[PDB]
This record gives structure tokens, C-alpha cells and sequence, in this order.
């Protein structure tokens, strides 16, 4: 059953650096695709960032670009957020989610969402 | 030249397919041919080289996708490739590689590109070595062609062969400190696409790291793991 | 002899196809179109003996070895289309992926008016013969990396099939019942 | 024979050391002489062919601790050394051979074992091929001897190679589902100490897997993965 | 030359030797008793130039290379005790490990009356020299294996010194600021 | 040699290129696009020593003569973009004009796949050599001619890039204050 | 051949053995212990064909002769034991005893690092060929004479496991059911 | 900050096998050996395994021997326990446990442990 577990965010200074990570278990974590999403106060869901399986290749949203890296551990199943050059726009809460494309199409579905993690850049 | 060129086209071929281009731009073709020697002062000749399945393989790197958009007027990473692999790509392998002694490298590149006739910009990749790099200061962008470079035409070409055989006087060198060859792979000018063109220019990155000799010596296995800081 | 049939190169399933139904059509085609990025696998496609009709009768009018696999592709670019894959073009049933596929059998192609190519997969089996049954012999995959690049244009999407043939043996062994006939 | 014996004592070396017996029991050697070839029908001399350091270095397995107490009347496992690879000790260079075609395997096997002058009981070996294999019906034990015997004697020795060429007539075969030589370190008689001796058998398994013929092309490179079953 | 006496095949501290404090004195000697089981690790010593003893003094003499460096082990057993072990042992700063090490350099010892080894580390690292700094040059990793089989016996443990050389090279190079002096 | 350096065939300012700014960028480019009419000016390049990047740290590190200057041009145009100018490409100083400057060294280039030229401006000096000074060794003219013919098609602009090398001579002489340096 | 198997030096029951039970086990194994003195016998052994089970399965697929029978015996002593007896080893069926055994075929072995000893009976039978019945081929007998001698040492017992063989004819005659098998 | 989190562990018929998971936090997993202690109904502690590091060595108790399997996933930090074989005398709570030889010694100090999985073989 799908627990996907959320830390380290915290409040921090613009220019600031974090590390969010997000656990999962319940589901074989290594065949999965996984994603960043975040909401904003006063605003809806933005997808960040996905990583594809064996942390091959990852997208990221023009906004987050060259700021953000996601990186998975596999041996501890578990998924990354580095968060450089940290702006206020960036502000919002965090929620890790795994998605899975089904039989053999190329739509990948989210399944289960974490808790949120919140990311006060100010 | 004659287009199609000689010095062109090309070809490289290994297990377990034959991959033909259209043709390397050109070539960044091997110039006063100075290696500085394979064996130099400095390997007494003593060395432990390779020549191995997987280097020449392929880096078999991705690369940078450019578009008609970015100008001019652009760098390039490095793509050390051995610290492309390390950090990324790590080519089971190249991770038990990665897992030895200062390294003899040259390249050996291939940078493939592909959208149609319809496109047209080059993109001037270049060989500097060990970086010290900045990409402001566009005197660096005029400074080079001197460095290994091959070039790139939608217009006129898929596949482009950049060749470099090793930098760095010390004949052999520390990894995880130095930076041997950096080949950047720029554009002077960009790409436009019209619509009789294809839509994509997708970049990848081939090297092929060819002829690297290592000094100590460790255990390297094609498994990768060991033992390198 | 038989092996001319099996063997005069063929074409292939490969794979069904996310058709048209020009997948059956097809079959010897992935599609090669363009693409967000170019690394990303598009394909996936297991060889058997059994399976892709071509491969299935001859296998089933026999239960041994003796072969190669020969997958030599082509390619409906146009001036305007053009494309560059890499396939892999598998044996025998490792590692599912990316770089393992790339450390195997190997063939660097240009997809522009050459419209061949060879790569040959041959069976790495530790026996001789592999016998007919249902698991799998093992994957070939294909990555299209580079898309096509080009014109105005041709419209967008390009398409390959692929080839089939073993050397070098061409000669097999045991016959069994051959996939067509009467009774 | 004579102690210290010929056959007996024994050497193995390779990177990077010497290591020195006081000899093997004896030797489990060989006999009339039917490895069957290494070419047969079979491999067409087609196969692909190893010989390759790691699989030389050894299997460098541990082996079961046998004491005063077990008796008399014992078996044990098979030590497929292949299977046991996969399953464990796995030799990063293993783990990147293991993840290919069916393999051509001879042994070659060493087996270390030293309590002191003071013990005494030896450890009968054997090497029966596939393994049927079930522990009672002793009946087993006395059938070998036919399969390669080397022998331990606590009172005299430090030391024992057991080598094994290859059995399963099929000239090469599929792993995860069969199992050739399968290397039985058994006692006979139990070793006992008294009190001038090493308090300590302590078993080591060393396998020396020589020769390894595989017969698909695949990916095998001295890393570790790929693609198998 | 300066080599035979850095050369002339030394003894080692290695490791500061979990001491009687017998393990100055030692200093050569890892210790050899019976064991639980005989995998266990006991051992890991680092290696250079700076550090133990004799090392020290010739590695501040010069600060280049040429050379090998040669451990050859020596026991001291009994009839009565025995042993076995082996030894890495380590060139240059690798994997730390099991068998890593035992992929490396290698030597397999008997020890009863041989009572000699040679286990040569080479320096297998990026430049022909390496300087003297304070990080590591690398580790060098024994393992005791098997213990002692035995007799009666002997007072159980039973220990070995460590023996240390280079080749090839003798000869190095930069002279530097001697460990003995005056002022 | 420093020659080489120089010398192998470099790319050039020329100008300060109305940039994008991809005259930095360019430099070597002038611009090509279609013209209201083919034969009009756009170009007038001044070439020294001094001035332009690479000559200039040259130029400061001697102050006389050993050569003669090649200016070679490359072309990115396309199957569709095509092109033809003339370039003077002229030496020292003279009419800076139309017939003159065609009177002048010569070359003429196509621009399709040939993607290079040679024109070489001699220093046709009163003596073998000038010094470095600051009114102007000369200038180089290029002249668009005819655009760019074409397609559908490429976006519009085509440009160009110049190259510069000296023979024959090779060698200079007197060496001064070299641009690059410390203090 | 057959031969081999039979041949290839086997071990045998002997007898049933006060087993531990180690007397399956053993089989090959009479006990060497100290003695009161050491002469006394302990052991007696029968052999047939049938009975002991190698030999069991030969002799019933064949029932006649060609051969000889060795027994050769080695031993587990330690430096610390050691021991010296004689065996018989004895043909057919005579005298069971003392003298007219040691009159026998012989051997004298002295139990130290040899390991190995040649006692090979023959079949001395008014016919070339004994046939598979019942009541006896012969007798084999073992005398432990004198035990072992010492140490501090070992304990005490000693065992020995026997080995048996024939030539000259390893050829034997007329197929009949062999012990293993299916039904 | 240490969290071992252990489940898995049920109620068993006699003749049965469980596997107990116990996964980890806050501590480089990979570095520290580990070990499964159990505690009976009536009973005092009872060391069962450890493993070691690498999941290269590993020890048993005499009862627990060739029943019971230890494994560590270090991907994904994470300790198993395959116990076959269950006889009754097998009752506990069972706890996993995470143990340091400090610097160059050979004890090995439990410092943290998991909150204990119950297992009635009955």
C-alpha cells in the first residue's frame, strides 16, 4: 500500500538552498516514474520535476530549470529535490507522487500522492 | 569540398551495427597530427593501456538540444566524459571503470544532429583543454576554431566526428582533481526551421574515449568498482 | 532451400505496432517522428522464433539450431525527412535497456539515402539450439535517439522497417509440424 | 608418498601475490585425463572463449567450518560456484560476467583448511556432477571417491586443489537452470584436537572457474550487469 | 644507494598494532590466532610514504617517484601453530574491501617452513609520481583467513611481520628536507 | 611556432558588426540577406595589426614584418539559403572603392558546398615592414553581391565568416610588449 | 567400462562394521585403537561379489570371471597417530586364521605418510569363473597388529579405509540384471 | 535521528515462515552492522543475527540457525528476516536493532532500537 513519506522543508532565505526527500513504500518503487509537484498559496498544482525509473531521464518545468535537480536512491527508495537559487516564487507546498503508465501507452497516472512539505522562501 | 565531402562523410562502425551518417560537417580531422605520441616522456612506455570493448563504444553521451533559438553566441559544457561518466551516464561497465590510475585519453567523438534539409545554422563545437571556463567573454567563442573542431549543418549533414587524442603535458593524469579534454560543442550561429524540415534537432553526444592508458595498477575489470579517491 | 524463405531477408512483426492498422501493414516500422527529446525510447520489441509470422511457421517446421539473426533496416525519408536512430538490435534476452543494449551487437546507421543497414543479432545461447517454446528467446530494442530533420516538409512522421536474416548457419534441424497445412 | 608428497604440495599464484600450500592432501588431479576437450560436437570451436583474470582469481569462497564434531558421515552443498556467484559472493566483476550464454566451466578449485600438527581427521571432497543430491542414504558417500578426490589431513597439510574440467556432456548449458559440477567438501572422518594444535577450522572454498566458454555474443564485458535470464 | 637501505626488504609499522604495546615492536607483525570463523576482518592498514617509520624518513628525502613496492610477509609459527592467511595487499586507494583486494595484486602463502611471501604492491596511479602530502597514498589490506591448526600447542597466537621493497625502480627523485638531521 | 597560433587560419573581428550583439559573436561574419539590389555596399572592413582581437596581441608582442594575409571565408547557408558576394579582400590601403578594390587581390566565390575561400591580402608596403601605430595599416572590403537564392525557406539571413592566415612568410620579428600578461 | 567403475580403486563396505554408525560411513574402515596387545584380531571380513554394495550391482549384471581383486588401503592417521597393521587380504575362502592368511597374498605396510598400500587378493578358484550364489566367495581378513604410537596426541582412534581393485582382467562376462534399474 | 520502523511480523500456524522488514533513518544504514533481537512471553532478550555492512557476514544463534535468513537492503535501507521453519519456541516480540564498534574496536554497541512486530507462532 503506497506511503509516500515527506521531509526537510523548511523555511529558508532567498538565494537559499534545500533538499526535500520523499520515501515511498508499498509498490515496486524502481519500476516507477516519479514526480515533484508543488501548490502555491493562492494558486493550484504545478508539476516540477519527473524521473524515469532507473534515474534516467528527468524533465523539469521551465521555471524550476537549471535552480532544481531530482535525483532518486533506488537502494533506499527514496526521491530528491535540490532546490538552489531559491526565489519566492517558489514558495508553496510539496507534495512527491508516483505515477505509472499503465500497460503499454505513454500517459503516466498518478496513484498516490504524499503529505506536502512546506517551502517558505521568504 | 565536395559535398558529400571526403574528409566528410564518414563512418564508424563496431558490434554490433554499422551506423552511417550523411556526413561530419567536417571533420574536426586530426591537423598536425600531434598526439603528442602515445608514448611520450613520460610513459616509459611502462603504461597500462586499454583498448577495450567498452571505451571505444561508445560515450554515447546525450546531448544539448538546440534550436533555431539560442545565439549567437552560446557555449558549451565539457563533456570530460570521464566525468560525465562519473557523475552521470557512467558507462555496469564503465562504473566498475571508474571503480583506477591516471588516464591516457583520447576521445574519440562523434556528435550526431538531424533535422532535415529544410534547417539550417551551424553549431561550431570545440576542443579546449582542461577549462578554465566562463562562458561570458565571447572573445573565447572567436578565440576557437584553433581547438579540435569538426562543425555541424542541418543543411548540410547527420553526423559529425570530432576526434581528440589528449591534452594535459603530463602525459597521464589524476581524475576526480583534472579536466583532460573538454569538448564544447557550440553554436556560432542557430538553426531556423521552416516546415520542410524535420522537427527536431535533438542533440547527442558520441565519444568514442579511445586509447586510454592507466598507471597503477588497481584492479579494473569491465565490472566497475573499485577503488579510484 | 528453406533458408533462402526464412532468410532472403525479411520483414519483419516485429512487435504490434500502435497502428493504424498500419501496424500490421507496417510491419517492419517503428514510427520515427519528431520528438521532445531524443534519447527517449520509443520501443521495445521481442523476437521469437514462435512470433512475427514470417519466424513462425519456419520455427515450428523445426526445433533446433543452426543460425544467426541478420536485422538490417530501411527507410522512407524523403529529402525533407530526415531521422537517426540507434537500434540495438538484441541478443538474446539480457539486460531490457538502454547502455547494456548499446554494449551489445551494434550498428551506427545515418538515415539518409543509404536506406540500409545491417544489424545482426545473433543467438548468444548457451546451447547450440534454443527449442520452441513459449517464455522468450529474447528482446530486440530500438531507440529512435535524433529525430528527422528537414524541409517545409514531408509529413512530419518517417518510418523504418526492419530486416530480418541468419547466417551463418543456414541450416537448421529436426522438422516439426509446419505451421501451414491440411488436414 | 613422500611427505611434502609430489603430487602433493603444490602452488597456485597469480596478482598479486604467491600463495604457498603446505600441499594438497592430494591433489584431486587428474586422472584419465577426459575433460571431454574443449572443443567437442559440440562447440564447432564456435564459443566464445574466456580465460579472463577475474574468473582465474578465484572464487575465493569461504568454506564450512568442520570440527572434531561432525561425522563420521556428512555431506556437502554443491558449490556450483557459478550458482553459488549468484546467489553470493557474487564476484563487481562477477556480478557484471554474471548479468550470459552457457558457459564452458572447469574448475579449478582450491581449498584451504589448517588447524596444526596437533589435528587430525580428514575431510573427503568429491566432485559428482549435477546434483540429485540428498544428504542421507550414506550409501552416496561410499560411491565416491570417483569424482575428483583431493583430500584434507589437519596432520598433514595446509592446503588442497581440487581440479574439475567440465561434466554435462551438452558441451555447454544454461545456468539458472542447471547445475554442473557440483564440488562436494565432505569429511570422512572428523578432525580432533588436542590441545597442540590451531584452535580453528575455519573452511575456505577457493575455486579457481577456468576456461569458461559462453556461447552468446551478448554483452559480457568485467562489470557486472546485463542481462541473463 | 639510499635504495638498498629504504629497499633493503624492510619491516614495517604498519598500522599503530594493537599493542602488547608489542605492536612497536611489531611492529611488521598483524596478529594470528584462532579464529571464530576465518573470514573475519581483522586488518586494514593504510600505506605512505609520510607514515611508518622508515617509510618517513626517505619519503621527506625526496618527493618523487621511482618504484614498486614490495610486502614480502614472515611467520612465525610453530610445528605447532600454523595459519594461513591472505594478504591484499593494496596498491593505491582503491576499492577498501574484500574482494576488490583480492582482485588486486595477489599472493596465496602456505605458512609452515616457507616462511616468506612476496606481495608486491606497484603503484598503479595517474602520474609516475606521487608527492608528499597528508591525504593517503592508499591502503594496503591483510586477511587473516584461516588460523592455526595445530598440536597442543604453542601459545595459540602466532604472528607475522610484514616485509617491504621496491623495484622496479630504485632510483627516485628531488631530494627534500631529510627526516634526520641538525640544526 | 607563434606563427601558427596566428596563423592557423584564424577568424576574425573585423569589424564592430551591427550586432545582435552577434557581431562579438560573429565575429568573422559579415550579414546576408536579400537585397533590394545586389550590387550595394554593405561592407567596409579596416583591418590592423593592432585592432581585432587575435592580431592584436600579436601585433603588440612584435612590431615588424615577416608575411602576407589570408583572409579565407566559410558559409553557413543552407540547400536553401544560398549566397555570392566578392571580397576584395584588400591590401594596404588604398582606393577604398568598388573597381579598385575588384582590381585588387581577387577571388571569386560560389557559396554552396564548397564552404570556403581564399582570399589573401598581401602587405603590398613600401618596406618589408610597418610598425605598430595607430592610423591604419589598411582595409579590407567585401561586397555582397547577388543574395542568397533559395527555398521556402531558411531564415532569410545567411552569414558569413572570414578567415585570416599570412604566409608566406611565416616569421616575424621584434618582440615587444605581448598583450597577454602580468604584472 | 564397467571396468573402471568397478575398477577405478573403490572403497569398500566390508563388512557391517561397529558403526557408530559410522561403519556405513566408513565403510572402507576397520577401527585402529590402542590395544592390550597386539596381536589380538579384531576383523574378519567376507567378500563377495554380491554383498558390499559397489560390488553388489557389477556382480549382478555379470556372472562370470574376468579379474583379479586388490585391495589397497590408506589411512587417517596425524603426525600423532599412527599404527601398522597386516592385512591379509584374502583369497578365496580358505584358511581364516592367522598363518595361513599371513601365508596369503601380502602386504606390509607401515602406516606414516605412504597413505597407500597394494593388497590384492586373487581369485584362486579351481574355475575360471564363480557364478553368483549364496554361500561364499572367501574371506578377507584384517589384523590390526600393533596400534598406534604417539603424541598428547590425537584421538586415539585411528581408521583405515580400504580400496579394492582387479585387473588383471578387468573384462568380465555374461550380462544379467543389474542391480539398478527400472521396472 | 535513528527511526527503525518494523513490520510484517503475525500471528503463524506452527511449520510456517514470516519475513520481517525493519527500515531505518537518520544514520548512514550502509556503514553500521545490524542485528534482530527477539524477547518471549516470559523471557529476557535473546540476540537472534546481525549482518554486516555490506550484507557480507552474518551470524546466527544456534536456535535461530538454518530457519531463520537475514538480508539487508541497502538500496533501500531496509533489514529482513526470513524465518522458516516456526516452532512456538519462536514467540516474541522481535525488534531490529542497529549496532557501532565506535572507532577501532571490536564491540559493537546497540544505540538505537525499533519499536518491536510480534510474531505468535501458535
Amino acid at each position: 500500500e503506497v506511503q509516500l513519506l515527506d521531509s526537510g522543508g523548511g523555511l529558508v532565505q532567498p538565494g537559499g538552498s534545500l533538499r526535500l526527500s520523499c520515501a515511498a513504500s508499498g509498490f515496486p518503487f524502481s519500476d516507477y516514474a516519479m514526480s515533484w509537484i508543488r501548490q502555491a498559496p493562492g494558486k493550484g498544482l504545478e508539476w516540477v520535476s519527473p524521473i524515469s525509473g532507473s534515474g534516467g531521464r528527468a524533465y523539469y518545468a521551465d521555471s524550476v530549470k537549471g535552480r532544481f535537480t531530482i535525483s532518486r536512491d533506488n537502494s533506499e527508495g527514496t526521491v530528491y529535490l535540490q532546490m538552489n537559487s531559491l526565489s519566492p516564487d517558489d514558495t508553496a507546498l510539496y507534495y512527491c507522487a508516483k505515477d505509472g503508465s499503465g500497460s503499454h501507452y505513454n500517459n503516466n497516472y498518478f496513484d498516490s500522492w504524499g503529505q506536502g512539505t512546506l517551502v517558505t522562501v521568504s | 569540398a565536395e559535398p558529400e565531402n571526403k574528409n566528410v562523410v564518414q563512418a564508424t562502425t563496431t558490434v554490433n551495427t554499422t551506423n552511417l551518417t550523411q556526413h561530419p560537417s567536417a571533420p574536426t580531422m586530426p591537423f598536425s597530427p600531434d598526439f603528442s605520441n602515445v608514448d611520450n616522456f613520460h610513459s616509459m612506455a611502462y603504461d597500462i593501456t586499454t583498448g577495450d570493448k567498452n571505451p571505444s563504444k561508445l560515450v554515447r553521451l546525450e546531448t544539448h538540444e538546440w534550436t533555431p533559438s539560442w545565439a549567437r553566441g552560446y557555449q558549451i559544457t565539457h563533456v570530460e566524459l570521464p566525468k560525465v561518466f562519473w557523475d552521470h551516464q557512467d558507462k555496469p561497465a564503465y562504473g566498475q571503470s571508474r571503480y583506477f590510475a591516471a588516464v591516457r585519453c583520447g576521445f574519440h567523438f562523434q556528435v550526431q544532429v538531424n533535422v532535415n534539409q529544410g534547417t539550417a545554422g551551424s553549431a561550431l563545437v570545440v576542443y579546449e583543454p582542461k577549462p578554465v571556463v566562463t562562458y561570458d567573454s565571447k572573445l573565447e567563442f572567436g578565440a576557437f576554431t584553433n581547438l579540435p573542431h569538426v562543425l555541424m549543418n542541418l543543411a548540410e549533414t547527420t553526423q559529425a566526428d570530432l576526434c581528440i587524442p589528449y591534452v594535459a603535458d603530463t602525459n597521464y593524469v589524476k581524475t576526480d582533481s583534472s579536466d583532460l579534454g573538454q569538448l564544447k560543442v557550440y553554436v556560432w550561429t542557430p538553426l531556423s526551421i521552416p516546415t520542410g524540415s524535420a522537427n527536431q534537432v535533438d542533440v547527442t553526444i558520441l565519444g568514442s574515449l579511445l586509447q586510454l592508458d592507466f598507471q597503477n595498477p588497481r584492479v579494473f575489470a569491465q565490472d566497475v568498482n573499485i577503488y579510484d579517491n | 532451400d528453406l533458408v533462402k524463405i526464412a532468410q532472403l531477408f525479411s520483414v519483419m512483426a516485429d512487435s504490434t505496432t500502435p497502428s493504424e492498422n498500419h501496424g500490421v501493414d507496417a510491419k517492419g516500422y517503428f514510427k520515427w517522428s519528431a520528438t521532445t527529446a531524443p534519447q527517449s525510447i520509443v520501443h521495445r520489441n521481442i523476437v521469437y522464433l514462435r512470433l512475427f509470422p514470417n519466424l513462425n511457421v519456419f520455427v515450428n517446421s523445426y526445433s533446433y539450431f543452426r543460425g544467426s539473426l541478420v536485422l538490417r533496416l530501411s527507410v522512407y525519408a524523403s529529402t525533407f525527412n530526415r531521422g537517426r536512430l540507434r537500434m540495438g538490435f538484441f541478443p538474446n534476452a539480457t539486460t531490457d535497456s538502454t547502455s547494456t543494449l548499446d554494449n551489445a551487437i551494434y550498428t551506427i546507421c545515418d538515415i539518409g539515402s543509404d536506406n540500409s543497414f545491417e544489424i545482426t543479432i545473433p543467438y548468444s545461447f548457451s546451447t547450440w539450439m534454443r527449442k520452441t517454446n513459449g517464455h522468450p528467446i529474447g528482446l530486440f530494442q530500438i531507440e529512435v535517439l535524433n529525430r528527422l530533420t528537414y524541409n517545409s516538409s514531408s509529413p512530419s512522421e518517417v518510418y523504418c522497417i526492419v530486416q530480418g536474416k541468419m547466417g551463418q548457419d543456414a541450416r537448421f534441424f529436426c522438422p516439426t509440424g509446419s505451421v501451414v497445412t491440411f488436414q
